[PDB]
């Protein structure tokens, strides 16, 4: 489960960039650890 | 003549860097003194013909994204006033004239002598690869082309040859007014990975050193300060920071316009006083 999917996008001299930021909520029994990766198949996400 | 310093690194920056990252044997001696291995995964991504990364280039507050994995980028930072002159005079010209250009030309098998073209009017002369003509030469120019005698010269009809010459554009003679200005410029490299980072500003150290021959910044542009900053973060608000050694570039050039002088005196007449 996730919740509060965030685009923050910073305009800066190197350029823009984006820090987005969200809150998840797993299931039981599962250890994650600091720097892991989730990766959504089904949703996309348009960029120019 | 107001001179854009930013525009300048970038003309000589793109092919220069280019060429260096196409061959192996140069950055070899650029990075002598690193370890092997950053030495060779550098090599490995970017040096060569077949290098599938690339460097890039740009100016700051883009309004696209640049490649963050490695990338040169540059804002134009300070200026100064520094030196003057008496009324603001640099120079007198009695010829219109714009950049200094260096041509390569062949000699040319003419009736009494041996003429180079080129692919502008040659205006000022400064110099042929090599040759002190003496008088008896009677080096001279004419229009886009410079001649000289060919008795005692025969052997030279195929004469191969680099010209510096200057473009000319009027005959209108006139003054130069402007001033020098010490002017600051800034350059960092960019990266998510610091060893890239290091080795990224080593290549441009050696670049900046072949820039001090070049004949912009030897007629230009002079006097080179280089300063270093710390490596440091550039951003953290992401998965992973932006690491950059900021370095700082300057420079003394010319502000420098034309004024145009139409009192040309041709007449003079002497009158006696009536008495």
């Amino acid at each position: 489960a996730i919740q509060s999917q965030e685009k923050g996008t910073n305009q800066l001299d190197i350029g823009i960039l984006d820090t987005g930021t969200a809150i998840g909520t797993t299931q039981l029994e599962k250890r994650i650890s600091y720097r892991d990766r989730f990766t959504v198949p089904e949703v996309l996400m348009p960029q120019q | 003549a107001i001179t854009s310093v930013d525009s300048y690194l970038l003309s000589e920056i793109k092919p220069r860097l280019n060429t260096v990252l196409e061959n192996c044997y140069i950055i070899d001696e650029v990075l002598k003194d690193f370890d092997y291995q950053t030495r060779e995964s550098f090599k490995e991504a970017f040096c060569g013909k077949n290098a599938q990364h690339e460097v890039t280039v740009g100016f700051n507050f883009p309004k696209f994204k640049n490649n963050y994995e490695a990338h040169y980028l540059i804002q134009l930072g300070q200026g100064q006033e520094t030196k003057n002159s008496l009324g603001s005079i640099q120079s007198s010209y009695f010829e219109a004239t714009g950049d200094t250009l260096v041509e390569s030309s062949t000699a040319i098998r003419e009736d009494d002598k041996l003429v180079f073209t080129v692919s502008k009017p040659i205006g000022e002369l400064i110099k042929v690869e090599d040759i002190e003509f003496a008088k008896y030469d009677n080096l001279q120019v004419e229009g886009n082309k410079v001649s000289f005698k060919y008795q005692t010269n025969e052997d030279y009809e195929n004469y191969n040859a680099n010209i510096i010459f200057t473009e000319k554009k009027n005959d209108s003679k006139g003054l130069v007014k402007g001033f020098t200005v010490e002017e600051q410029v800034t350059v960092v490299g960019l990266s998510f990975n610091v060893d890239v980072a290091r080795c990224l500003d080593a290549v441009l150290k050696m670049i900046l050193i072949s820039m001090r021959d070049s004949i912009e910044e030897q007629q230009t542009f002079q006097l080179q300060n280089l300063s270093f900053g710390d490596i440091a973060p550039i951003i953290e608000d992401g998965d992973s920071m932006i690491f950059g050694r900021p370095t700082i570039i300057k420079y003394t050039s010319s502000l420098d316009l034309d004024y145009t002088i139409t009192q040309d005196i041709n007449k003079l007449t002497f009158k006696e006083r009536k008495d």
